């Protein structure tokens, strides 16, 4: 997560969204209850 | 407990 002021700290990037659920202010039960669906929406979005 | 990847028991 920490980058810029820092170097990197090994976060596996679903954990990035799990922390970024705060920059909207929501649970981590967004993603992990909806893992592959949110993944595929990201994929379909990029494909479109 | 369904999508829990790393599992830690005995939370008191």
């Amino acid at each position: 997560w920490t980058f810029g002021a820092g170097a990197a700290l090994q976060i596996p990037f679903a954990m990035q969204m799990a922390y970024r659920f705060n920059g909207i202010g929501v649970t981590q039960n967004v993603l992990y209850e909806n893992q592959k669906q949110i993944a595929n929406q990201f994929n379909k979005a990029i494909s479109q | 407990c369904d999508v829990v990847i790393g599992i830690i028991n005995n939370t008191v």
